[PDB]
Order: C-alpha cells, then structure tokens, then sequence
C-alpha cells in the first residue's frame, strides 16, 4: 500500500525535471554581466545610457543580457567578488583625472585581475569623462605618474580629428597603465578590452555587446586550438 | 584621553591574556595521547543529486535526517529526498545571488538570501500545495550571510554590515541586534539548547552571543586571517572554526581558550565549511583543493578524505543522527557519503 | 565476399 | 589575535627625512604581502607602498618614486619605510597594512571603513 | 575626539568579559575526551555499521 | 604486381577492427557515464564513435566470415547485407565529421545565439536524421551496387563534404588569425599561429588522407577501368579498406581527446577497468 506515495513522488518529478530543463536553456541564453566602478565613476550613466543589489536586464539584437549593479554594499569587496566569478565579463568603469582616484583604480583592477577566483572572466574597461581629462592636461600627470614625462604615443594611436596630442598621450598613457597589469598577469584565460568613452554616449550599448561577442569566440577558439 | 582609553584597553587585554595562560597547565594533546586513534576511515558516496546549474552556495539537513534544502546561483532552491534521491520542490527566487539558506526544525519552512539583503521566508506547507513567500525580512544593510532557525517564529541572520540579528518572523520585525565585530559575519551556529549562538567574522575571531540578553558573553581570536565556517561541538562547551589561513581550531567556550589546532604541511587553502559528527570524535571540513578531509578531533591527526568534486567545496553538513555525511560543490552537485 | 564491393 | 604597532615617527623640516617601523604579531609575517598607507588631514586614505612576501617585487605610487623606500625583515616581522627628501605635501597619519590573506596576490586594504588588519598609525609632520 | 565613544563600548565589554569565573583546561579537556568515550559505540561514522541497517545502500 | 589484386592478410583487418571497437566503445562510455559531457558537441562526437565503431565492426566481420568460408545461396545475403551495413556506416562516419565541423562553425560564428539554435531537441532530431538517410542511402546503394549512379552519388557526397569541411576550418582559422593579430598589438607585449595551422594541417590531412584513396579508386573505376596504370592503382583496393579503418582508429585523438574532461573520464575508467 505504501506504493501509492512512491508513485506520487516519481510523478512530482516529472513535472520538476520538464520546468528544469525549461529553465536550463533559460538560464544558457542569457549573458550575465557584472557592473563594477570608482566612487566618481558615472554608473548611473552607464546605466541610464544602455537595495543591496540592482538587476538591468537588455535585449540586443535577440540577445538576451542581465547586468547586476552592486547596490549599498560594504567597501570590502573580497568576499562578494567570489560569487561574480562565472559572468561572461566584468565591466569596469574608472573616470579619468582629492586623493589619487586613478591609483585607487589601478590598485582594485590589479586585485580583481589576479584573483584566484577570476582567472577566467574577462574586463570591459571603461575609461570616462575624458572632457575632464583633456582639460586638466591642457590647462600634472608626471607628479602622479612621473614615467609620463617619458612616455610618446603608440604608433598605432587613433585619436579623433581635433583632439590636442598632449590629450591623446595622456589617454593612451592610462589605457597603457591598465594594459600592462593586464597583459603581465594574463596567461591567454581572460583579456581586458579598454575602452575611451564620454559621460553620454548610446554607443557603449554596443560595445559591451561586441565585447562579448569576441570573449565568446576566443574561448571557443581557445577550445578548438585554433588561437 | 583617546590615548588613555587605548591604554586602559591594552591593559585590560594583557590582563585576559594572563588571565587564559594562568589556566594553560597542559594542552588538548597532552590528555589524548593515550586515546587509541580513530583508524582510516574510508566513505564511499552512496547518492549524487543532480539539477542545480550554477555553483550551490548553502545546503541544510532537516531534523528527520531524510530531507535537503540546497541553493543554487540560478534564483533555486531544491527540496531533495535523500533517500530516494527524488525531488519535492524547486523554488524559484526574486533574484539569484543566494549566498545562504536553512530548513526549518519543523519543516514548515525555508529561509534563504544573499545579495538583495533580505531574508526570504518560504512555507512549504501550505492549502494550496504551492510554495509561496510568507515574509521578507529586510534591515541588514549588507548581504547576508548566514541564516539560521530558532522556532517557527524566531530566526537568527547575520549579514556583511558586520552585525547579527534576532528576527521575529510573523511580525517582520527586527527585535535583537549584535554588534562588535568589525569585519563582514561569514558564519553562524547554535547550541543544542538554542540559547547561545557563536559568529565568525572577517577579523580573525568569533563571538560567544546571550541570545536571549542581546550580550556578547565572549571574544575568542587566534586565527590569522578571516574565519569562514564554524561549528558548535555535539556537547556544546566547545566550537570549531576554519579560516583561510588553512587552519582549523578548535575552542572551549568554558576556558575563553584556545584548544587545538588542526594544519597540514600541504594544506594552503582556506576552510570553506567546518561539521562536527554525532560522537564529536570527528571533525569534517571541505577545502578549496576539491576535497574534504576528516579529522580526529581529539588528535589532530587526519583521519580520512572525501574526494568527488571539481570545483570548490562550497557546503558541507551531517545528519542529525548521524547516518549520513552530503556535501556540495561549485560544480553544481550534492554528493551523500557512508 | 570480396572486401568491401567495386573492388 | 594580531596587531600592527606603527613607529618612528615625528616632525621634521621640508627636506628632512625619517625611518619608519611597524611591528608585527599574532600571524606568520613572512606569508603576507605588507603595505603602507597614508590618511590626509582633508582626504581619504591613499595606498603609498605595496612590498610582496619575498621582498622581491616593491611596488610605490608615483608621487613617492626616488623619495620614498620600502623592506621587511622576516626574521624580526618588521616592516620600514625611509621618508626622504619631505615635502609640506607628505604630512599624514601613516598606516601599515596587511593583505586579508597569505599567500596570495590581490589586496583590498585602503576601505574608508574599519579595516581588520590596520594598525593605529603615526603622524609624520612636516 | 568623537571616537572615543566607540573606544567606550569597546572598554566596557572588556571589562564585561575580564569578570569570567574561567574553569581549568584539564578539567575541560577531560569532560571533552569522556564525552567523546561515552557516546563513541553510538557514532555511525566511526562504528562499522552493517549494509542490512544503512539505509543509503 | 599491379595487374594481380594486393592480398592483406586477414589479420591486419581483425587486429585493427578489434582496436578501434576497444577505443571507440571506451569513448562512448565515457560520454554517457560523465552528465558534464552532455552538450550537443559531445552528442556529435558520439554520433562519430558510433559510426567508427560500425565500420570497424562490420569490416572486421566480413573478414572473418570470409576466412572462414574459405576454411572450410547463402552468401549473396550475407555479402548483400555486410556490405548494406559498411556502405551505410561509412556514409555515417562522413556526416559525423561534417556535423562536427558545422556545430563548431556554429558556436564560432553564432557566439550570442548558439544555445537558441543547437537544442538539445534539435541535436537529437538531427543526429536521428543522420543515421535514418545514411542507412537508408546505404540499403540503395548495395542493391543497385551494379550501376553507375550509385558510385557517382558517392564520390559526389564525398567530395562536396570535403570541400564543406575545408571550408568551415579555414575559415574559422582566418577568424582566429584575426583575433591574433588584434591580441598581439599591445603595450605590455611554436605561437597561436603555428599551433592554429597544426591543428588545421591535422584535421584536413588526416580527413583526406585517411578516406581520399578510396573515392579516388572509385573515379577509376567509372572513368578509366582498363587503363594499364588505373588498373594497377586499383590493385590497392584492400589498402584502401586499411585507411578508411586507420581513420577509425584515429579520428577519437583529435576530437574526443583534446578536451579535458573526456581525459579525465578515460583516465579513470581505463584504472577501474
Ligand atoms: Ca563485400
């Protein structure tokens, strides 16, 4: 007689394993990103141009993507930054230029980048209000970063029509910062994609979007040894 | 006087610390010595439950030894039969970042949060046969680390705001907070009588909590970096710890003393979970090496491994009476040793 | 018979 | 329990230097990365100096290069930095650091909010 | 000098935990490893249970 | 030698035959017995075992009953059937192949939407597919084995799979190439692009190594039957056999053994048994 609970049991099953597999491919075809950035950083402009935790969620050419945005959580990262360790890229926004913010900046991406928990996910680096940047050093970098004073711009800079040298030599010497740390620590796992970005710009929607795309394919490429 | 009050504070703390060495006449391993070893123990695993997708952050047993609640980084939590290894239920969550979860002692309920800072309160029994969400506790500032049960109407939470509460769940009020640690509360545990609980914190110590007084009764410290399991001993006048510094210690609630320390040589990763077995004689805790060692708790000596995962252990628990050790992994499987 | 057939 | 006890410290005049100390207790010394880090009168603190468990790879913010020095001694766990060549801009409360976790090599130790592994620091006044 | 009055708390709970009647480790110790003896024929995962009563196999 | 038909000893064929089953039967074993291997990549590699492991089969068991016969009405069925099964198998190992090729090119160029195109729904509709036309196309072939259409169809088939084939990799090659050259150009900075034109070289050379021969013998065999060279090349008929069952063998190395996990489970099954 106790056979009658069995049978009701295997039957709970079969509608519980029909709506996982529903979600798993739910769960698949969507790209979890997470949103990471400097106390200056303009976030609510990423955001508004694309609790404890805040959920975004796009949808690009049918592509279906979930953007998570830490909410008030405590400055000490080191324990929450394990659970974003399966996203398909972190996005990580640093304004250009008080305290040394860029430092600060240079110091957490270096954390993040050698994190034992973080070997495989990628970085989108935003670099922000590069209006500010331009001014500042037109109208002081060498006191923070004395190597600047050495430092030319790479030969295959392309910088936009009417931007001052002494302006795209100080972007690319922050994108060069950043890309030294990346490149040292890399092993061909992860890749960093800097970015120079305004505070308003629709463009960064698709660049994120591209960004992903290219992280996917090196990974399959790195499957199929091919890259 | 700030300098004053940093003195009398050190005087105070050298005073505790001859205070525990005046009672340091010999150590744990000077008693067990003469105690024949537990032997090499060697588990098998007997079940594997498969259908989470994501890492699984929490598991719980139940009071009837037969059921598990487990969460996953999907948005699920999953009701498991461990004897049939059939599912019950598959709860979905208003959000995925689920980082704790626990099964109520009656089995009326199931809590569980992480990121969003609340506490979800889950009735899984209900007129309807749907699981539904009976209260959302919401206060902690941080995320929210550890949730543990009292009764049907009390829960015990702690959260990265460096603060513990006491949770009156029909009213969804906070009723009692616990203050003093100053970094994020990774793990909570109580004693078999529920009147004291013990929290581990990223400040390389752990809090012996009046729970009825809203008191700190004790400070222990001794490890080296942050604490990230604990658990209370089957007799409840002692707890063990784990920590990243790849130490585990165990500690005398009665002696406010270090007991005994429990390393390896080739042992460099951090201690993601810590489990006492019914007798106390053995001491479990899995690793970030994708295993999980077992300890005699009264020698220090390793006793055995469990291995059968390839990601970070991330739960482990044993059963009430004692039949059954399961643990789980980021590899998004739920394994049952014998 | 054979090995394989258009042999 | 472990502690950080900052030293040598004082008021000097521009162009004068220090050497600075900190001792180390309750943790194996020579398995951390040690960092020192400095709190402006007006400002948020601001990492000045990052030194690896083996001595062998010292990191410093560009503002302190050819000025400021860094070591460690592990048979003593004492961390130094020599202040040279001071300037007005230097004055701060001076703080040495420990990375949360042995054996590794990514840090989050300059949070405005109450740092476990901190000491109390010591004012440099130029 | 406002951070004294958390350095305040932090005294009086010093003083709230220096007023502990502390038991001897021996004696501790020995109640631990007779507790541990007492129950020891009791634990499954130490005592080699028969197949017949292990309800997982 | 060439006009008198090249004789392999039976042995050669039942030693390789009983070689690639061992190999090909411990690759779906480990397939099936590890849940992480369930992804529509490793349902193909499966498909291609399957297939291997019928070719090595089949022709293992022609040889053995022909030993046999000739040790010692009915053997029309049986050579009528044999043969319906390795023409069918063969045709299943080419599809196989080219399915490989075609979910890879997939997940290259379709990274955002490959997990809304390759269902696991659709992988088995297209493997069942698969094996239902290359059986059915088999069972034709045999029965109408006498005529011209049946061998044209074939070298047809072949050759427009190995231009698909050659097509898909090179092509993903380029687009590693790609990202190379966009990789290498940094300021902190055999090489990817020696080890993306080994892994090309491998797999396209071993394809048509392994199989060419024998379409090559069968475009003879329409165009120029009694030519005094043609017919010395088709004395090599039961060569030809011996490499379309080496590719057998070998066809597990460079696909269910680059990835670690099928490592993994092989290492573990080959200690248990
Ligand atoms: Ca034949």
């Amino acid at each position: 007689d106790q056979r009658n609970e069995e049978k009701a049991q295997r039957e709970a099953n079969k509608k519980i394993e029909k709506q996982l597999q529903k979600d798993k491919q739910v769960y698949r075809a969507t790209h979890r990103l997470l949103l990471l950035g400097a106390g200056e950083s303009g976030k609510n402009t990423i955001v508004k141009q694309m609790s404890g935790i805040f959920e975004t969620k796009f949808q690009v050419d049918k592509v279906n993507f979930h953007m998570f945005d830490v909410g008030a959580q405590r400055d000490e990262r080191r324990k929450w930054i394990q659970c974003f360790n399966d996203v398909t890229a972190i996005i990580f926004v640093v304004a250009s230029s008080q305290t040394n913010r860029l430092q600060a900046a240079l110091k957490l991406f270096d954390s993040i980048w050698n994190n034992k928990w973080l070997r495989d996910t990628s970085v989108i680096l935003f670099l922000n209000k590069q209006d500010l940047l331009a001014e500042k050093v037109l109208a002081k970098i060498e006191d923070y970063f004395p190597e600047f004073a050495r430092y030319t711009t790479p030969e295959d800079a392309t910088p936009e029509p009417g931007e001052d040298p002494r302006v795209t030599r100080a972007k690319y010497f922050i994108r060069d910062e950043f890309l030294r740390i990346s490149t040292a620590s890399g092993d061909g796992r992860h890749y960093c994609y800097p970015h120079f970005t305004c505070a308003v710009d629709t463009e960064n929607i698709r660049r994120v979007f591209n960004d992903c795309r290219d992280i996917i394919q090196r990974m399959h490429l790195r499957q199929y040894e091919l890259l | 006087e700030l300098d004053q009050l940093r003195q009398e504070a050190e005087q105070l703390k050298n005073q505790i610390r001859d205070a525990r060495k005046a009672c340091a006449d010999a150590t744990l391993s000077q008693i067990t010595n003469n105690i024949d070893p537990v032997g090499r123990i060697q588990m098998r695993t007997r079940r594997t439950l498969r259908g989470h997708l994501a890492k699984i952050y929490a598991m719980h047993w139940g009071t009837d030894s037969r059921l598990l609640v487990s969460a996953s980084q999907d948005g699920k939590l999953i009701i498991w039969d461990s004897y049939t290894t059939n599912k019950v239920h598959a709860i979905p969550l208003r959000s995925s970042w689920v980082m704790t979860c626990a099964y109520a002692p009656s089995g009326n309920y199931v809590a569980c949060g992480g990121l969003d800072n609340i506490c979800s309160i889950y009735n899984l029994k209900t007129r309807e046969g749907n699981v539904r969400v009976s209260r959302e506790l919401a206060g902690h500032t941080g995320y929210l680390s550890c949730c543990r049960f009292l009764d049907d109407n009390q829960i015990v939470t702690s959260s990265g705001d460096t603060t513990c509460a006491l949770w009156d769940i029909e009213t969804g009020q906070q009723t009692t907070t616990f203050t003093g640690h100053t970094g994020d509360v990774m793990s909570l545990s109580l004693a078999p009588d529920t009147r004291l609980f013990v929290s581990g914190a990223c400040d390389a110590s752990a809090k012996l909590w009046d729970v009825r007084e809203g008191m700190c009764r004790q400070t222990f410290t001794g490890h080296e970096s942050d604490i990230n399991a604990i658990c209370f001993f089957p007799n409840g006048n002692a707890f063990a710890t784990g920590s990243d510094d790849a130490t585990c210690r165990l500690f005398d609630l009665r002696a406010d003393q270090e007991l005994m320390t429990y390393s390896h040589d080739n042992i460099i990763c951090g201690i993601t979970s810590v489990s006492f077995s019914k007798s106390g004689r053995l001491l479990l805790a899995g690793y970030d090496d994708f295993n999980c060692n077992v300890w005699d708790a009264l020698k220090a000596d390793r006793a055995g491994v469990l291995a059968g995962h390839d990601n970070r252990v991330s739960c482990l628990g044993v059963t009430d009476d004692g039949m059954a050790v399961a643990t789980g992994s980021w590899d998004s499987f739920l394994k049952i040793w014998n | 018979l054979d090995h394989x057939r258009w042999k | 329990q472990v502690q950080l006890q900052e030293s040598g410290g004082g008021l000097v005049q521009p162009g004068g230097s220090l050497r600075l100390s900190c001792a180390a207790s309750g943790f194996t010394f020579s398995n951390y990365k040690m960092n020192w880090v400095r709190q402006a009168p007006g400002k948020g603190l601001e990492w000045v100096s990052d030194i690896s468990q083996s001595g062998a790879s010292i990191s410093y913010t560009g503002s302190v290069k050819g000025r400021f020095t860094i070591s460690r001694d592990n048979a003593k766990n004492t961390l130094y930095l020599q202040m040279n060549s001071l300037k007005p801009e230097d004055t701060a409360v001076y703080y040495c650091a420990r990375c949360p976790a042995p054996f590794t090599r990514d840090c989050f130790d300059v949070t405005s909010t109450t740092y476990a592994y901190r000491g109390q620091g010591t004012q440099v006044t130029v | 000098t406002a951070s004294i009055a958390q350095a305040r708390k932090l005294v009086e709970q010093l003083k709230m935990e220096a007023n502990i009647d502390r038991i001897k480790v021996s004696k501790a110790a020995a109640d631990l490893m007779a507790y541990c003896e007492a129950h020891a024929k009791e634990d499954p995962l130490l005592t080699p249970v028969p197949a017949s009563e292990n309800p997982f196999r | 030698g060439c006009y008198e038909q090249l004789f392999v000893s039976p042995e050669v064929f039942v030693t390789l035959g009983v070689i690639s089953l061992l190999e090909n039967i411990l690759v779906i074993v480990a397939i099936a017995k590890n849940k992480n291997l369930h992804s529509p990549m490793y349902f193909f590699i499966c498909s291609l075992a399957v297939a291997d492991m019928l070719v090595s089969v089949s022709n293992g068991s022609e040889t053995i009953v022909i030993t046999l016969l000739n040790s010692t009405s009915f053997t029309v069925n049986i050579d009528n059937v044999i043969d319906s099964v390795i023409c069918s198998s063969l045709l299943a190992s080419i599809c196989s192949l080219l399915s490989i090729a075609v979910d890879r090119y997939f997940t290259i160029f379709y990274a955002l939407q490959y997990h809304n195109i390759m269902t696991v729904k659709r992988v088995g509709i297209i493997i069942s597919c698969i094996w239902a036309a290359c059986t059915v196309s088999g069972i034709l072939f045999i029965i109408y084995s006498d005529s011209s259409a049946v061998i044209i169809c074939l070298i047809t088939m072949f050759f427009t799979m190995l231009a698909l084939m050659a097509s898909l990799y090179v092509h993903m090659f380029l687009m590693a190439r790609l990202h190379i050259k966009r990789i290498a150009v940094l300021p902190g900075t055999q090489g990817a692009n020696m080890k993306g034109a080994i892994t090309l070289t491998i797999l396209i050379g071993v394809f048509v190594v392994c199989w060419a021969p024998f379409f090559l013998h069968l475009i003879f065999y329409i165009s120029c039957p009694q030519n005094p060279y043609c017919v010395c090349f088709m004395s090599h008929f039961n060569l030809y056999l011996i490499l379309i069952m080496c590719n057998s063998i070998i066809d597990p190395l460079i696909y269910a053994l680059r990835s670690q996990e099928l490592r993994k489970t092989f290492k573990e099954i080959i200690c248990c048994y």
